[PDB]
């Protein structure tokens, strides 16, 4: 989940910053850059309480660190 | 003296012409149907009309 | 100089590499004016 929801997020953030008259482009040429499908995971980004065998899990917490951890790992590559 | 909406010498800047376009052009298209608000790319995307 | 500058800019902007992006998925630049020969 925190992996899919992490590239997901990213691809979005790319195509918002893309240039649209070079989509339009490619578009009119035949090379049109396919757009990501949307996705509803900020449902279980709000999920605190996750119950488990009597267990409350912070899934919030858990995905926080591994997007944490993706961020800074494609600092350090593009750097 | 772009920002202001008159510079000193009294004439129209980029900004006065920017606001009355965008008021004038996009938002009085939106309301015609031809244009919506798209959230996900966080920008007015023309609609797939005919016109 | 700035009419000639501006043009030599717009040169740069993203919509001139379409058709080396179509190129590549469907399989003259700057600096060369700067050359002194």
């Amino acid at each position: 989940l925190a992996d899919q929801i992490f590239a997901y997020y990213k691809v979005m953030a790319g195509s918002l910053l893309l240039d649209k008259r070079l989509r339009s482009e490619c578009k009119n040429q035949g090379a049109t850059i396919h757009l990501p499908p949307s996705n509803r995971y900020e449902t279980l980004l709000k999920q605190r309480h996750v119950q488990l065998l009597g267990r409350s899990i912070d899934l919030n917490r858990l995905i926080t660190q591994r997007v944490s951890a993706a961020m800074y790992k494609s600092l350090e590559l593009a750097i | 003296q772009q920002t202001q909406h008159l510079d000193s010498h009294g004439e129209p800047t980029i900004t006065s012409l920017y606001t009355n376009w965008y008021l004038e052009t996009l938002l009085r298209q939106v309301s015609n149907g031809h244009i919506a608000y798209f959230p996900a790319m966080k920008a007015f995307v023309n609609l797939p009309t005919e016109n | 100089i700035c009419t000639e500058q501006c043009t030599l800019s717009d040169q740069l902007l993203p919509k001139h590499c379409a058709k080396t992006i179509s190129q590549a998925v469907n399989k003259e630049k700057p600096g060369v004016e700067s050359m002194r020969k």
